[PDB]
């Protein structure tokens, strides 16, 4: 019931008044506000049927104004604009893990296929059912979730004169070193322990999967019975599924096969052994390796020349190169972490090919991203994910800035001299060419006798008068970047590991041999459609890139997602909760980007006493900015007052205020006073002036 | 605008070139540029005046082989020229004006060598920015080191760096002119022992080739003489290209011994060994314990079997004996200093230190003095 | 100041103060009153004589007589301002101000004044029953005379 | 508020710091600032442009060592506040701003060495509160006594303070310039009699340590003079960071007698056991009876093996026949300061004789020539 | 019995022997023992095996030049003993038994060099007396004066010495190692610039001619340069002994710069003006007056036109300005001290500070240590 709807008309804007807003409309039983083109959602942990079919015509464009704020308003919203200004967008699902991403997906796609009256017939376009398979290949336990996104998963919902076609979908910023690395009372991704779970037993005696506890690539987190929510029936829908994609028995043997083959790669040790001249390298047990080989169509001595031997292969002569026990353990990470991203798109597009649409056709974006993380210890990955949130909330900074301009355009012309001041030293700061934070890591994994002291030395050195960056006191092995959601302190401890990528052309080559059909055809595809670079971070980059320009080539506009305290309680939640989730989402920028907005009424109300307006029914026309002057002597400096209405800039709106309750407290002290004297006054008519009359008629008779 | 910056490592012999982030060169051939000098009888088969490396080594036996760079110092500037302008369009077919590119040098070369050859990389092929780089730092680069003594033989200098965390001892740096092609040259007048005779310039290569696929560096020299002639163990046969077999004996290690040895070419030079030792014993006391356990090779020249253990005793027997003498002998030796070269051209801190075309056309070609080195 | 003087009330001044603050240090006592109005003489009697004073003001003196004189009401309570301060809470022309309105404005804001005052204020305030007093009759009953 | 007090012993050659109540000092470094002085060739490793007291001993062979307290006065303020700000941070890891800090001086220095030095650590550091006490009452709060002649001979200064029963006796203070730095420039100048050469700042350490682990004081000089020169029982070898051994003969208490005889040097002024004798002659009779009966030792150069006996039998000879002289030689000579500092900032009596921010604020820097000494 | 005594100042890169009383030295030629290196193949040429220093110089192309001396320390003592021997008969023609000989040597040089020296010319020649003095003091007593500080820079050392009317302040004696011979190896490492290639001694020794008869030292150095790198005037032609015609240019006079700035070398050390102060502010201020005002000079190497008035220059940015520095040029910077020598060794109160046979016999060779200096 409680609107609001618009909190851009309220006398000021602050984090507290936005936060008793949304308090006030979760006791309202409102989850979503229209703050203009943006929209904020939060988690009701509360199931609403809302409507149904219905809703669609009830919360159509008709009547923005006077329609309730909802999430299915841009559905109708995306079609009055491309049917206007003849040109698609894209629609972004940003926020933290939990916080109803995938719930708002399915709404939204749900309206979107309800609202031609096509789906029902049909509904064979086979869509959103591999929804799970991508969510297990996809996601991992975090310490502060058991279920969080870690890959930007992009679906193309495809369009072609008002008749849905089917879906393409990608993934854009995978973290590869989840596969390898993991913090404490984390794990890795959920289908490798679903794959454990639910293992039949004849993959039991045929592959040598009885250490499902003692993988290395696993029991790394320290325990991983934490998701015991999670359990063998996972394995048995998502299998469900997995062949209800049209997969052939073939496919998932060879995926689980490839499957077993990383996790026994995981489980590789090597030896400091000694060589002629120096201590290289060298395997401790050949049986492992053997194993991998056989459930992989592949020579074993190719793996052990290929994880032990670097090849300097020129035209004339080929040269093998002993391997240090670090660069070999590089390899075999580099090359696990290959084999799933292969797999990941393997996937990807057979899932895009089945349900191929039409091409040339008009096209939606939904884009399921990260959320700002924030740990009690920061690592390389939480750095990447800030960064793509860096992005996007300069893209969202954008967006917020052209609302604003071209609400001031509509009032006055000239109002579009107002600047703004984005965070591009940020992103310079992170990823500039030169001397970028990135671009000195990429520098130090090649730079001889390089270790994280020599890494975090250079970047305190190159970013010392930084205003961003903040160096430590303390001798510690941290610094700090002030982000827009504020303060984040990084560890270096453990960087070199997590970026040397680098995957040589003979492991290429030994994979594209291989005896299986599946691998051999996946590898041919990896190297035909193959500049680049060889780290996780350069990596990283070139995927942001890319997405970053697929959304400049449509329109931006999308919604946030807040959470309640994570303990699963409906309608119930802490407003320092509140304040987290606004700060990590950037909807606290807005009020920054008000840097003025204050209304006319008010002017013509109370801010009268002071001259002590003589007039009543003031206009615009009053003596309205030299008012001021003739009261506070203050320069015109408001942007101005007339009709359009935003002018009053924050210090001399507290300046005003102060005023006025000075003046206030002096009427007060006047008033006391003049009651003081009524008073007596009385006293002094009581006392002789109705008493010495009576005195006279006592004394006379 | 990603551009990858070329890397060519124009040695004294042999060119190696290629882009900047490959493990290995992409091109490899000698730098020889060749002239016919017979008379043309067939008409129209007389217009290929001259040609370049691999080509004149297709067809050795109807020209002369002249090597534009001669114990390290370029000698005729055309004939270089003509093998850039070969190794950037003919070979990497990359136009070099869309490319920085990264050239080497010996330690101890002329001045006027570098100021020209950066005029005839600004002026000629008109690259946007070129940097010269000492052979040895790329070497260290390469073998993912930052202290001891890079000993770079190639075919036309042998010179030792010391270097200890990045700070060269530049007073320490020593070169000699004894190097590859010396050896090559004694090997032909050596051979003459037995009889075969080598004099043209495609005899010469066939000696080189002689060399490289035969010739080896013994432990001890008086037992080894002893042996080969006291048997016939060590003798070993060789074809040449016309089917003709020849044998060769002690002369098979008596060919490279004169890098430890230089008096058997008459120079008052001492060996490698003796080199290295008086460049450490060049440099401070805390610098020398570092240097004596870093010892690191490169070049050609120090690809033939036996060459670390017979240096490794050598040093030992001049370095006090409580000290741990450790050689590095890479698989690499050959073009280490362009895998070097490759890393230090692909470090996005380096993107500063080039030579830009405004520098060079408004302070002149004399800050390849300055900001090299 | 005495210079521009309102005569009207400088009688009723000079009548109080004369009742008031005679030949003496500044205390007032029954004594003078008593003798000024009936000093022939009455009988005792104790209908209502069982409780005089109770509320004295304090001390006086011909020092404070004189700047008190000058300073509290003489040419005070201007109608404009009157106007002004009882306005100033008040957007209304007619002058409603809603007596809870005053209430709070009173025991809320600055030094606090007791209900009894607001009863004093309202046993002489002609207010409607919505509670909002006005005062345009408040000032002209003050400024005309008694 | 509990808050343990600092006390920061920066002596002439080595800065002793830890907190108030411990038993040793926490941190012990030399007070060096290393420069490099050679050219990087390496790209990435040209930014540590200073090493503090160990990373410089660490890197001796590539930078240049200098002390910025020469003689006991401060010399060169942006080195020493450079390792006041080092061993803040980076060795305690401690902020300044929240502890107190003691400091010492020597007892003749300079007014505007106190100046400076109040000001820098009160304006830097923003220390609510700092202390400078002479080293040698410290000496005898760490003996645990309260008479006696203090014979404190750093690196930098050798200075006696007569003391009896806690009234200074500010007249019979006697300082020499002659310490442990000039013993060791000696020990470099007589070296070269059996040619071995040291110049540079590492070398100068190196002879440092030779000083540190082979010199003694004999009782004798004459009779040891003979006994060196007349046999090979005194000869010791030593080993240089390069394996190369060296012999050292008579130099081995030759360089520590010139503190008794200093004429060595060319010094005019006396031995210590004269200097100490003199001092206790410009004392009082019954002052004189306890300072003969209670010498007491401080300093690291007054740990050579067999110092005690020898001064012993100097003042010995020196003080009438009938008198007992016993000198205080406790196994704690190095940093005996500090622990008496340490035990003096740990006095809960103390806290009202510190220099407060306010104090220092309204009256200025000259107050530290108040309320010190 | 009349009998002149002879005066042999070995120095470390030339000998200048002469009889005392002479105003010049008799023979002078450089100290170079050569040895044939080739294989001799006309039979009866093949006996001459060893050729002394001007022979040697006959005959540089065929046979290796070996210096006995090197910075200051006698190293091979067969080839002094050859020597000696040459100078003393195939020289003078004067038996050695029949004179006292007087000879010189550099001030901190080791014991065992005097001892060997001693006994080499009382056992081999048999001279009834000898006496070893320090350069510099002669090189006071040539200049006829009694006070001031003595630059003697030789190829071998360099040293100063301050005397103060006949006592001199040991204390105070510096000593260098960078000397001419390293100037020289500076020159043949930095005319490789222009592309001459100087590697044999012979080259060697072409070198240090080239150094004799061009090199200069210009009073500042960043004009010089500019001058210098801004036209042609200072380039100068020299022609080798094949006549082959070289150009020097701006190496003309950095050659001699390192004296002043010897980090070109390397050497932590600083230059001979700063070494020069240094050594006068070891001295007390009384001395300090008179070593201001009477700075002389010797040894060959400071013969370099505009050493004196670039070194009057440093002094006196150096030294106070109230004061008057006045630095003493004499002509015969060469062998001035052997002139000194040939005036002490001339003085018939000299007669009873010889060392005769029959001390020597009786106390053994330690007395040398005991009655010089
Ligand atoms: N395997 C080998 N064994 C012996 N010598 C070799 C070998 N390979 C190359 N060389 C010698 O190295 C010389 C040059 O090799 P390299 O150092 O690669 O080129 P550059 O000297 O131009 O750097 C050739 O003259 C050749 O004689
Ligand atoms: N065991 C030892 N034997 C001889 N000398 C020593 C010994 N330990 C230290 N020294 C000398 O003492 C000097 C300084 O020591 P110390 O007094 O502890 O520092 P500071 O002089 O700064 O107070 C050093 O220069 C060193 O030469
Ligand atoms: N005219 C000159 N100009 C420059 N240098 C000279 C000159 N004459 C001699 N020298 C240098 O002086 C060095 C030795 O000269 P000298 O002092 O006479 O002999 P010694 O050093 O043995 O006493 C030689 O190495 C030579 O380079
Ligand atoms: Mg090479």
């Amino acid at each position: 019931e409680d609107g609001v709807e618009d909190m851009t008309q309220l006398e000021d804007l602050q984090e507290t008044t936005v936060l008793a807003n949304l308090k006030t409309r979760f006791e309202r039983n409102l989850i979503y506000t229209y703050i203009g083109s943006i929209l904020v959602s939060v988690n009701p942990y509360r199931m609403f049927a809302i409507y149904g079919p219905e809703q669609v015509q009830q919360y159509s464009g008709r009547a923005l104004g006077e329609n309730p704020p909802h999430l299915f308003a841009i559905a109708n919203l995306a079609f009055a604009k491309m049917l206007d200004a003849k040109q698609n967008q894209c629609v972004i699902i940003s926020g933290e893990s939990g916080s109803g991403k995938t719930e708002a997906t399915k709404l939204i796609l749900r309206c979107l296929a309800a609202m031609n009256q096509r789906r029902d017939v049909m509904q064979q376009i086979k869509i959103l059912e591999a929804t799970p398979l991508l969510e297990a290949f996809g996601n991992a336990k975090t310490v502060r979730n058991d279920n969080s996104s870690r890959f930007g998963k992009f679906v193309e919902i495809f369009l072609e004169g008002g008749v849905i076609c089917g879906a393409i979908t990608s993934q854009y910023l995978l973290e590869k070193s989840r596969i390898v690395f993991q913090a404490k009372n984390e794990r890795n991704y959920h289908i490798f322990y679903e794959l454990l779970a639910g293992l039949p037993a004849q993959l039991r005696q045929a592959f040598s999967l009885q250490e499902a506890e003692t993988y290395y690539y696993l029991n790394q987190g320290g325990n991983c019975e934490i998701a015991g929510k999670s359990d063998a029936d996972d394995f048995r829908r998502l299998l469900a599924a997995m062949e209800v994609l049209g997969f052939t028995s073939e496919d998932q043997d060879s995926i689980f096969r490839i499957l077993a083959s990383i996790l026994h790669l995981g489980n590789v040790y090597f030896e400091k052994h000694e060589t002629d001249a120096q201590e290289v390298a060298s395997v401790v047990s050949a049986r492992e390796i053997q194993a991998v080989a056989e459930l992989l169509q592949v020579s074993p001595e190719g793996l052990q020349k290929a994880i032990t031997f670097k090849v300097t292969e020129t035209i004339r002569e080929k040269i093998f190169t002993p391997l240090t026990v670090e660069s070999a353990v590089d390899a075999r990470d580099a090359i696990a972490k290959v084999l799933y991203a292969l797999l990941f798109g393997w996937l990807i597009t057979r899932v895009n090919a089945l349900v191929s649409p039409k091409q040339d056709t008009l096209s939606i974006a939904i884009l399921d991203i990260y959320g700002f993380e924030d740990l009690s210890f920061n690592s390389f990955e939480q750095l990447c994910i800030n960064y793509a949130n860096e992005n996007l909330q300069y893209l969202f900074n954008k967006i917020v800035f052209q609302e604003e301009q071209e609400e001031y355009i509509r009032e006055q012309m000239d109002w579009r001299e107002i600047a703004f001041a984005d965070n591009q030293p940020c992103i310079n700061l992170i990823s500039l060419k030169p001397y970028g934070i990135l671009r000195i890591l990429d520098d130090q994994c090649c730079f001889p006798q390089a270790t994280d002291h020599t890494f975090l030395q250079k970047c305190h050195y190159h970013h010392g008068a930084n205003p961003l960056y903040s160096k430590p006191k303390m001798p510690l092995p941290e610094f700090t970047i002030k982000h827009y959601a504020g303060k984040v302190t990084y560890q270096v401890h453990k960087f070199l590991d997590k970026n040397h990528d680098q995957v040589r052309q003979d492991v290429l080559d030994l994979f594209v041999h291989s005896r299986t059909r599946v691998v051999a055809h996946l590898f041919s595809s990896h190297a035909a459609q193959t500049y680049k670079a060889h780290t996780v971070a350069a990596k990283f980059q070139q995927s942001l890139l890319d997405l970053v320009e697929k959304m400049e080539r449509c329109n931006p506009l999308f919604v946030r997602c807040l959470k309640p305290n994570h303990k699963k309680e409906p309608g119930l939640f802490e407003p320092d909760v509140m304040m987290a989730q606004l700060r990590y989402s950037g909807v606290l920028e807005t009020v920054r980007i008000r840097k003025v907005r204050l209304p006319f009424q008010v002017f013509i109300d109370r801010y009268r006493c002071l001259v002590a307006l003589k007039l009543n029914v003031p206009a615009d026309g009053d003596m309205c900015v030299s008012l001021l002057s003739r009261l506070c002597t203050v320069t015109p400096d408001m942007y101005r007052v007339g009709i359009s209405k935003l002018f009053l800039k924050e210090h001399l709106h507290q300046l005003l205020e102060s005023m006025r309750e000075r003046v206030q407290n002096r009427a007060a002290l006047t008033l006391q006073r003049y009651l003081r004297g009524f008073f007596i006054q009385r006293h002094f008519r009581s006392l002789r002036r109705k008493i010495i009359l009576l005195q006279s008629r006592a004394r006379g008779f | 605008d990603e551009t990858t910056a070329l890397v060519c490592d124009n040695g004294s012999g042999l060119v190696k070139a290629g882009f900047a982030g490959d493990d290995a060169p992409r091109a490899v051939f000698p730098s020889i540029v060749g002239r016919p000098r017979h008379q043309g009888v067939m008409v129209g088969m007389g217009q290929k005046d001259s040609y370049v490396g691999d080509e004149a080594q297709s067809k050795r036996g109807i020209l002369t082989l002249k090597y534009p760079i001669e114990h390290g110092i370029i000698t005729n500037w055309d004939d270089m020229e003509k093998i850039w302008h070969h190794t950037f369009y003919n070979e990497l077919r990359v136009a070099p004006e869309e490319h920085p590119t990264l050239l080497t040098e010996a330690p101890l070369n002329p001045k006027a060598n570098r100021e020209k050859m950066t005029q005839i990389m600004f002026e000629t092929f008109n690259v946007p920015a070129m940097y010269v780089a000492i052979q040895a730092v790329l070497s260290l680069y390469a073998s993912g080191r930052t202290t001891g003594i890079v000993l770079d033989s190639g075919d036309g200098v042998t010179h030792n760096v010391p270097i200890y965390e990045g700070y060269a001892l530049p007073h320490a740096i020593m070169r000699l002119d004894l190097a590859g092609r010396d050896l090559t040259d004694y090997l032909m007048k050596i051979l003459t022992e037995r009889g075969y005779s080598f004099v043209t310039t495609a005899e010469r290569e066939i000696v080189r080739d002689i060399k490289e696929k035969l010739c080896y560096v013994a432990l001890d020299f008086e037992n080894e003489m002893a042996t080969a002639a006291s048997s016939s163990s060590l003798e070993k046969s060789y074809e040449l290209p016309d089917g003709q077999v020849i044998t060769i004996g002690n002369e098979r290690f008596r060919c490279p011994e004169t890098l430890f040895q230089p008096s058997f070419i008459g120079m008052e030079s001492a060996g490698i060994h003796e080199t290295t030792y008086n460049s450490i014993m060049k440099c401070d006391i805390d610098i020398r314990k570092d240097l004596y356990a870093n010892n690191v090779m490169s070049g050609g020249t120090t690809m033939y079997p036996g060459i670390a253990d017979r240096m490794q005793k050598e040093i030992t027997a001049l370095a006090p004996s409580t000290m741990k003498i450790k050689i590095i002998a890479p698989p690499e030796r050959k073009y280490s200093v362009w895998i070097g070269g490759s890393i230090l051209a692909s470090l996005s801190t380096f993107q500063q230190m080039w030579i830009t075309k405004q520098e060079y056309d408004e302070a002149g070609p004399s800050i390849v003095h300055r900001k090299c080195f | 100041v005495f210079a521009m003087f309102d005569q009207s009330q400088i009688q009723e001044f000079k009548e109080a103060f004369n009742m008031i603050d005679q030949n003496r240090d500044g205390f007032i006592d029954k004594e003078d009153l008593h003798d000024m109005l009936a000093s022939l003489g009455k009988n005792p009697t104790d209908e209502y004589l069982d409780a005089m004073m109770n509320e004295a003001p304090g001390p006086i003196n011909f020092t404070m007589f004189l700047t008190m004189f000058g300073e509290k009401l003489n040419g005070t309570d201007p109608e404009d301002v009157i106007r002004n301060a009882f306005a100033c809470f008040d957007e209304e022309a007619t002058g409603f101000i809603q007596e809870d309105y005053l209430r709070e404005l009173l025991t809320t804001m600055g030094d606090r004044f007791t209900d009894e005052e607001v009863d004093e204020l309202y046993r002489e305030a002609p207010i409607d029953k919505k509670g909002n007093f006005n005062y345009i009759e408040f000032t002209r009953i003050l400024k005309h005379g008694a």
